[PDB]
């Protein structure tokens, strides 16, 4: 029972860490719509596509 | 131009600036803005680039383009006079930075709008404005003087 | 005249009349009245006859009168033209009849309300109106021409 | 004079007076003040006096001065007529003080506000109106007459 | 009239006037004297009345004489402007009410000082001043408005 809390609290620890530089990720670049996107930072570290 | 304001207590303390597809308002203001189809938008606070949502429907968007890269740095345009510096911002003359004059935009000759205003009340005889605008590729960036309080 | 529209979203997509003593608002719209003397008031749910509580106040009462059976051909006033027939409305032509248009009263020479507009959009070469019609002893009836899209 | 009216059910209802160090505003009669200045002052009850609490801030407050006590029985500028006595009130003509127009301040020449009136619709032929006042050295004494109606 | 500013910094932030008997200077600022014959005096703090020390000689003394109580509500010589009440300070208007003008003294028609001003920055709409008067028969009293800020 002590086990299974330290995995649940690193998890959402972890995510949450990830989900607070997966909003970094985009809101440099979501204030201009006009400024192209590099290849790097839309797949592989962060997740969304070409748009519009 | 078209820049609705923001009302609390009967006062005028902010300015709620629009831009092409996105809506603008500063965290550091609290109220209401007039615009009852604005109010029913679900702006989400964000870090120091000001990240705000634009959810208004397709009839009335683009109101005004904001300003691309190759920024020279002559003449610009302002509410209250004028500004002419890229790196910084002009030492304007006073009148201009007391007390809610915040969210104002600052346009340029083609009527684009640069920067928009976040502080900076007074430093002497110089005033400095401290703003966010774009460095060289359109990410946005925030610049902060020295002594800037919110203005 | 005395029509206050509904707004929601800060956008008019219909329209409530006020006829003797009781208020119609068409029920596939939604929103919030503008006036708040008419917000206080209770809604109850009916048919598509789009029935409102009548609960106004004393100092506003009687403001636009019903017309009774004895229903000529005539030529009727609309707010967007004319409409002159008995059994159903005027096919008016096209271009008229846009969206939020529901809830607009059909008046007589006299002012007398004689039809309330709910449907029909397109009906081909032109537009049939889908309106509430009081029949030929004073009991409200509805009529619809087939494949009437709702407003 | 800047004295702001009730407002209920959009017809008036009365006159909520302002006078420095504290706003009048009847308690009998009812209603909210649809200045947003003075929506945010704190209703408190009072005595018999129908009182609320004067919590206006300093800036605004004793524009208009009152008069004290030790009275002359001359002239006094109704709003719709003129008084002219001292211990009682004189006789105004007939017609005026019907319904829900009370609270309004009865003025000096000097435009000092004197009393503030709560009463007196219909006292036959010769007009009395209840009012409060201050009798000898600043007492505020409410002085209402034989057979008195509420205003 | 002679008063003397205080040399801090190479900026003005005080006036010390001199009245006939002794002189005066405000405890809130600090700061070097503006005359040669007056850097033999003796410096100290003092309760809230703004007490000092005026040891100067008879080479300059009975300069501005002293006005006793009974003060009327006319008008006086304010130094940028006027005065017109006796238990309160006059709603000044806005620009007066700056910064580093404390201890300006307020005169009479027939020259003769009544008051030294202390505080006040702004309040508002208008402004109230925090100074210095005298009762009833001589006594020094301090006077000070609701949330006035040293001034």
């Amino acid at each position: 029972c002590t086990c299974v809390a330290i995995i649940m609290v690193s998890c959402v620890t972890s995510v949450w860490l990830l989900c607070r530089t997966r909003n970094l990720c985009i809101t440099p670049y979501k204030l201009a719509p006009n400024a192209q996107v590099p290849i790097l930072l839309a797949l592989l570290c962060c997740i969304k596509p070409t748009r519009a | 131009d078209k820049t609705f304001p923001i009302m609390l207590n009967g006062q005028v303390n902010g300015y709620a600036c629009v831009v092409g597809g996105r809506v603008f308002k500063p965290l550091h203001v609290e109220g209401r803005i007039d615009n009852e189809q604005l109010a029913a938008i679900k702006l989400k606070k964000a870090s120091i680039y000001d990240l705000e949502y634009g959810d208004v429907p397709q009839c009335m968007k683009s109101d005004t383009l904001q300003y691309t890269s190759d920024k020279p740095p002559g003449f610009y345009n302002w509410h209250h006079g004028a500004v002419q510096y890229e790196n910084n911002r002009f030492t304007v003359p006073r009148g201009v930075g007391g007390k809610g004059d915040s969210g104002r935009p600052i346009l340029d000759n083609k009527g684009r709008v640069v920067a928009i205003v976040l502080g900076g009340v007074n430093e002497g005889s110089r005033t400095a404005l401290s703003v966010v605008t774009w460095n060289q590729k359109g990410v946005t960036v925030k610049d902060t003087p020295e002594g800037s309080e919110p203005w």
